[PDB]
């Protein structure tokens, strides 16, 4: 098509386009041992077709996945706060019990076929499916605790609202402008705050039990 | 059939012999006329012809083919409407064979075209040519004219503009003519080599008159204020100071030495379109155009910066210390007016001056991003609003005057800042104004909501009910908030004893409030830091050298008629045989480039 | 981490787009499936997929083409 | 006077400075002063052209006639 500047290419999709056993697309992307995927993930058949991909179901489904999760965790927080301290509050808890359950299927077999070599940086989108595991977990747990005789289940149910809230994060990380923030927020906390944090935990001990003798 | 046939031929173009026996095939055809010969010769989707198939898809056997099909055009009395034939898809309407011929690099067969009789007019007037925005699109200027000079083909261009029926002066659908086109297209320096400069150049001297830059597209703009509107800063820089030497082109110069005598050389520079004394000058471009982040290169070209300088230097230094004097007085009244409170005459003296930023920033809000030039405008307003709704509240028989007194107080000792911007002192403010007006401090105060109701939910929830200090200051939902915002105001304190059944959750929680509001504020501050000393200081320099122009237009706006003409300036000068332009005098020195001065207006230097 | 914010983002977009696209019923993935049929050559008919760039520091001349008419 | 530096000039003064010093040899160019009292090296003191100054203050010239106008001897 070349005229000027322009130019409509027309590249070939054959073992390329996610329809095949394992593609170059699948491959490319779901290959942890590389370190080169940034690189390879830019080249223009599959960079266009991430986009169009994107853009034909996957930000819709993203943003369901999104107010879906957003809208548990506004439940959790309306039951974590008016907590027993049954007619349409039973009815939330429930919603937010077969949700919990339903997240801790789908995040354990996400698990379950995790490789290793995922978890080789932090900063990685592995990482997740363990945490919206623990959150799930820790739903399902204190509804068990609760319909029981046992006062810990406010502990695990404040614990899941506060590690949803958490794992929002997650989602801000899928919008553009939110990605940058929130990846720099998240590698100042998990690299450096944390190494802080063990030496500051250091000092804190030491010079308590020297200002304490 | 036989359309695809001679389509297939034309484009392949692996031998002339195929589509020559295809062409006496389509003449036996024929002679059993013209719209079925070329309704047969076009492709009816696109109105595509034979020749421009065969243009598109240059092979080394195209020349041939293409005096073969002029050949059989023109020995058919149809080569009128068959060389001239044009597109008629939306996207690519108006683009004939000629625009392919020059697109492709093929001056031979261009100018066979032309001999043949194309009409070099042809305006490809279609949605690919004429692009909603750049980077969807090729916009050159519609125009083979103006794709020979987009395509750097100086060739085409001398074949183009030393043809007869050429319209140099012709102007496309945006209103462009070639120099629009060129300063549309023209980028920068090194990037394509900068040759839209020598075809700007070539065609303004080639077509030897003012008619091509005195020429206004659709949106008012001439290629000078075109090129001030974009950041063509190269091409502002060559239209701005150009000098033509030769004799007969000497007064399409912008930019006349009179004086050189041998270093020193006093050099005129004319101000038409350019001293703010016309409707939208390149100054008034230059200085007020948000939209495209290269002020700091534009202001200092070479007539710019001194213009600038001489308004200031003139009566704007004049007029702008006379107002922060006059704000400051308003500012000392207004901070003994609310000290000396009633819990003493001139305690109007405000109350007036209040009233006239009240309007004058008002009505300089009235005439309109417009947050960052404009932001001073707001705050000046709100002061004086404040100012009078404070006096209305005092002579009422209100008590809650003080609050707004001392609020207008505060706010104009803070607008003190729009006249000490240069100052190095309040440099982080002048600098702060800017990054963190928008976005910087919006996504800070999103997270800081979200982690603040969050965690007063969770440790709300924590607290048991108690018989009614109830021992724990984290009691309602309302409570819980108020303790983590006073905790990141400093103004809290952290207690392991609650009244929870969970204090270590409890205390877990309160500490993660703590350390990630932390991190919120180091983000906030490392960005609003950014220091890179250097570069912050650039960026203190460049808004402080972008408000010092600013203002500058800003108080030329206020003189009245007679004011300006008294300041006005400019010398007039003769620079031809009869063009008397006012100009500006900049005297320089240079000790390398020696050489003998043939081009003067003045032999006596002085 | 500057660019490394871009990195971390392709990356989960890319994982998060192929999972999504694997969740989808056969039938949708076989609706949506970019890409369509194409013939490169005698018989090639192979899914080819169109991308138009720009790209505005072009110096260069193309005289190719499959289908020279502009679509 | 005229000399100014070398981003502006290319250090073309001090080569006029040698060639005419050379040409005329004699110490009666160096040790005139004008209506200040100022010899040209105490000029290029005052005005600080510290390029010519630099080439005055160390000139040397291994010529064997023209040593006498050297300021500084490597021996
Ligand atoms: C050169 O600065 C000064 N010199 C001497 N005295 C002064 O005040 C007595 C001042 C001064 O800046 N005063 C101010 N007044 C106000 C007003 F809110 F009232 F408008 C200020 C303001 C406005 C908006 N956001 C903030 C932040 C974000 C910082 C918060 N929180 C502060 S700042
Ligand atoms: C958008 O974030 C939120 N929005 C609204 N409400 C929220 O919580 C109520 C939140 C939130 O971040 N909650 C959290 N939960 C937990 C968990 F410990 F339970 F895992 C957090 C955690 C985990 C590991 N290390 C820390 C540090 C290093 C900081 C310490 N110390 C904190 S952080
Ligand atoms: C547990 O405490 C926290 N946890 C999480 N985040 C936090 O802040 C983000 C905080 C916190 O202490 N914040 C503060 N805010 C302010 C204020 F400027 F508003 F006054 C603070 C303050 C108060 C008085 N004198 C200063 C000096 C003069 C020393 C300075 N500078 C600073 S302190």
């Amino acid at each position: 098509w070349a005229y000027g500047p322009v130019s409509s290419s027309l590249y070939d999709l054959t073992n390329v386009d996610t329809t095949t056993d394992n593609s170059v697309l699948e491959i490319t992307v779901y290959n942890t041992n590389i370190d080169n995927r940034h690189e390879m993930l830019t080249l223009e058949p599959l960079h266009t077709l991430l986009h169009m991909k994107w853009k034909k179901f996957a930000k819709h489904m993203f943003f369901l996945s999104f107010c879906f999760y957003f809208f548990y965790n506004i439940t959790l927080t309306l039951v974590s706060y008016y907590r027993p301290r049954g007619w349409l509050q039973l009815l939330g808890r429930m919603f937010v019990l077969i949700w919990a359950m339903c997240i801790s299927v789908k995040e354990g077999i996400a698990i379950f076929l995790l490789r290793p070599s995922d978890l080789q940086s932090i900063l990685s989108d592995a990482w997740f499916h363990f945490v919206f595991f623990i959150q799930a977990v820790l739903v399902i747990l204190s509804v068990f605790l609760y319909l029981f005789a046992y006062k810990e289940y406010l502990a695990c149910l404040v614990l899941a609202m506060a590690l949803g809230w958490a794992n929002m994060l997650y989602y801000t990380r899928g919008f553009q402008s939110m990605s940058m923030y929130s990846v720099m927020i998240q590698k100042v906390i998990l690299h450096d705050v944390l190494k802080f944090l063990f030496v500051y935990i250091v000092f804190l001990l030491g010079f308590g039990v020297a200002l304490a003798s | 059939r036989l359309k695809k046939r001679i389509f297939a031929a034309v484009s392949e173009g692996c031998v002339e012999e195929l589509v020559e026996l295809l062409v006496e095939l389509q003449e036996l055809c024929r002679r059993r006329v013209p719209d079925f010969l070329m309704h047969k010769l076009t492709a009816s989707d696109t109105g595509k012809t034979c020749l421009m198939k065969a243009l598109l898809n240059i092979n080394p056997n195209t020349k041939e083919i293409v005096r073969i099909l002029l050949a059989f055009a023109e020995e058919n009395d149809i080569l009128g409407r068959f060389i001239n034939a044009e597109y008629t898809e939306e996207a690519y309407e108006g683009q004939t064979a000629l625009n392919i011929a020059i697109e492709r690099r093929q001056g031979d067969i261009a100018a066979l075209l032309i001999a043949a009789g194309a009409d070099v007019n042809a305006h490809a007037k279609g949605a690919f040519f004429n692009p909603k925005y750049q980077h969807e699109g090729f916009y050159f200027g519609e125009t083979p004219l103006a794709l020979a000079a987009c395509t750097n083909q100086p060739e085409i261009v001398q074949l183009l503009m030393e043809h007869e029926q050429t319209d140099i002066t012709s102007r496309d659908s945006r209103g462009n003519n070639i120099l629009h086109a060129l300063v549309t297209v023209a980028e920068d320096f090194k990037t394509q080599n900068d040759f839209v400069k020598r075809m700007y150049d070539m065609i303004l001297l080639r077509s030897g008159n003012w008619e091509l830059e005195t020429t206004r597209n659709n949106d008012g703009l001439t290629p000078l204020q075109l090129a001030a509107k974009m950041g063509k800063a190269e091409i502002l820089k060559y239209i701005l100071s150009r000098e033509i030497k030769e004799k007969r082109l000497r007064s399409l110069s912008r930019k006349f030495t009179d004086w050189a005598y041998g270093p020193v050389s006093s050099s005129l520079y004319d101000l038409t379109n350019v001293d703010t004394t016309t409707d939208n000058s390149v100054l008034e471009i230059t200085v007020y155009n948000t939209n495209i982040d290269n002020r700091h290169e534009m202001l200092t070209l070479e007539p710019l910066h001194t213009l600038l300088h001489m308004k200031w230097k003139k009566f704007a230094k004049h007029m702008f210390f006379l107002s922060f004097c006059f704000y400051f007085f308003y500012n000392i009244t207004l901070t003994l007016v609310s000290y000396y409170r009633p819990r003493l005459l001139g305690r109007m003296f405000v109350l007036i001056w209040a009233m006239c930023i009240s309007v004058k920033e008002g009505i300089a809000i009235f005439l309109l991003s417009i947050l960052s030039d404009a932001w001073f405008h707001f705050v000046f307003f709100i002061q004086a609003v404040l100012v009078i709704l404070s006096v209305f509240l005092y002579l009422f028989a209100y008590k809650e005057y003080l609050a707004c007194l001392v609020l207008a107080m505060a706010l104009g000792w803070a607008n003190m800042l729009y006249y000490t911007r240069g100052f190095q002192s309040m440099s982080m403010y002048s600098v702060m104004i800017q990054k963190v007006i928008l976005h910087d401090v919006l996504k800070f105060l999103f997270v800081y909501i979200v982690f603040l109701l969050g965690f007063g939910v969770a440790l709300a929830s924590l607290i048991e009910k108690c018989p009614n200090k109830d021992c724990s200051s984290y009691g309602s939902f309302s409570d819980a908030v108020l303790e983590l915002f006073k905790l990141t105001i400093g103004l809290g304190d952290l207690n392991i004893q609650q009244n929870s059944k969970y204090p270590i959750l409890f205390l877990f929680l309160l500490i993660t409030y703590v350390i990630l509001t932390f991190v919120l504020l180091l983000n906030m501050l490392i960005a609003l830091m950014g220091e890179t000393v250097e570069n912050v200081s650039k960026e203190s320099e460049r808004i402080w050298r972008l408000q010092r122009a600013r203002t500058i237009l800003e108080f030329e706006k206020m003189l009245p008629e007679w004011l300006r003409s008294r300041f006005r300036m400019g010398e007039l000068c003769k620079v031809a045989e009869d063009d008397f332009r006012l100009c500006l005098r900049i005297n320089e020195v240079k000790w390398t480039e020696w050489k003998t001065h043939v081009s003067f207006l003045n032999e006596d230097p002085g």
